[PDB]
């Protein structure tokens, strides 16, 4: 299975909002295209 | 000698503050970045807080062309629980020996600490990068 | 001589493969990490693919007590673009001359290369981390 | 010497104006096209605007038969946003060394700059063609 | 000697193929780009087809420390017209004589050839870009 | 000399396998338990799997009356994680120098290693029990 | 001499109290942990109770640089049945002989005693660990 985003913070297994984050069956997703932001690798984020 | 040097890069890979305490160089001197001539006192780093997702660099080196290495210690301490110790770091890049020492002692189950880049065989102690993360 | 040494850590932070080519140590010798005695051949890295998030270490240093330093060159190329050159890297830590040299050349525009950690004043060249990314 | 020379051709491959600023030769002299004897002051090029789809040539060379190379710098600056820097160009074709220097520093994400034709091994610095394009 | 060198960049700006023939370095040696030590044979370029928008580089220079300069000839011919000669190119950067020589001969009228960048006063011949187009 | 000796008892207290690798006695010789005369080869332990609750003994000592001490190195690695290094162990009981040396290096974080029983002042290095566990 | 030494670790692997009695070193001296200079009287251990699941260490060694080994005895006694004997332990690491002696005499079917780590061939007597169990 797969999930569509990276977590910006500490992923909480048992408390919200981390308790409700879910991944998807592979047939639910198709490959996307990135869209980079930020001048430097330290602050580079893709907008899929 | 300047040939005995060490760079210690504290890099917060977590999301909680970490403090540097009790930084003390018994042998050698702390100095500026890329400038072994610009000596800096330990007060520049003691008590400083390394905010998450940024790095703090500590540069130590022996006296100029001397028969003296660089030996020092510091504590990394979590300020969120009354400045308890995370780990105690000790480095020793001597001038009259081959075996450099890099010891990370102490215990704190709430923190995970990794380090890489050190050289203990012979020569300088190198650039040690230490990634800290509060779990 | 072992006093002159260099470590190069290529880190493919990007999401597409990057290939090493034309690795050649004109002076000194390559060796396995932590063991300057354990010499290795350039073929152990030639043509290697650095997958995304993978790190590859190349360790070079002078020979046993010889008056030579170390010097070498290699290329990063893009396997997905017909091995089009990304960058050309040259390193030199001489035994006689005090100043070192770390040069990155090339004009590939769909790549970002960032190198850090080199020492150019005196002593060994040190450890250089080279983060690579494809736009 | 005249053997140390460099030609810098700024070629606008886009559709926006670009300006040359702070052109200064610390060593050597700017001269005319195909005429190393006709010295020209930097005022002939400083402040000039390279209109899109045309080329501007800057010729630098060392003093006649001297033990002096040619070292200089200039800025390429976008006039559309209050003369901010596009890139900073530095060239060095020394007489008493083999390694020529051609550095393009600075950052401007709104501009793309390519360059080709330089020689850094030995001898003259050659004819460097720099294509500038505003995105 | 390496002080005498020449680079020829044939650029087929047109829309039909052009072929190299009879490439011959009567003096000095050809070599790979950026490496005057890496000698190459004339067969690596003989009979090659320069497709439209393609660029082909030929690098020649004197041998190792020899008192020779460099001298060579080649032909551009039209593969689509029974290898009819387009142009005849001759280059010479002598070590003894100061003046260089770059000569283009021929009378093919359905082709446009434009060469630029040569130096004829003293020193190396330099870099010559030759744009080719078929009417 | 037999006066310098070391025994290493690896005890896998954990519940997953641990593998020995790169076992090498640079000085002295390995031997079977209770018989310093019965020399054994490093291949008798190389690549061995220490199952959970199993104990593995490695006995090293100096040769017959020679002025050498003993010195060796090995690695604990995780067979279930692509032979990823767990720890690097170095032992040295010199005949000339009085002080011994027992060094454990590495940064594997999913493992706990606890060594006890070494003697570092004078005489033989002694018996060292190394309890290993995987988190 | 200090080269003649023995460490005796009584480790209660059961759930019943065991007492040490009649500890007496006829030759040599009892000393502190890792400190052969800090002599300690036998009163520090005589009458002590080794609680289940913890270890008590007895360190004996010969006089400093003397021609004297270390010879001693003690009783392990069950206090639950009026201080009857479990086993009688005798150790002898002489200076003028090769054969060290480690004798565990006596009979008590209600107790099971194991011991390991002793060396009787030559040199020191080593670190003997004795696991005590009440069935």
């Amino acid at each position: 299975y797969q999930y569509l985003s990276t977590y910006f913070g500490s992923f909480a297994h048992d408390t919200p909002p981390g308790s409700t984050l879910r991944g998807l069956r592979p047939d639910h997703v198709l490959p996307g295209r990135y869209e980079m932001h930020g001048d430097t690798i330290s602050t580079a984020v893709y907008v899929t | 000698a300047y040939a005995q040097w060490v760079i210690i890069i504290i890099h917060n890979v977590g999301s909680q503050d970490v403090k540097i305490k009790n930084l003390k160089a018994s042998w050698g001197k702390l100095h500026a970045d890329g400038d072994k001539d610009a000596e800096v006192s330990a007060s520049n780093y003691e008590g400083k807080i390394v905010k998450p997702d940024e790095k703090l660099q500590i540069n130590a080196s022996g006296r100029s062309d001397a028969a003296e290495g660089t030996t020092g210690t510091f504590d990394l301490v979590d300020p969120a629980d009354g400045d308890k110790q995370v780990r105690h770091f000790y480095w020793d890049s001597p001038w009259g020996s081959k075996t450099n020492t890099w010891t990370v002692s102490g215990s704190n189950t709430k923190w995970m600490i990794e380090y890489s880049g050190q050289n203990l065989d012979s020569g300088a102690l190198g650039t040690i990068t230490v990634d800290t993360l509060k779990k």
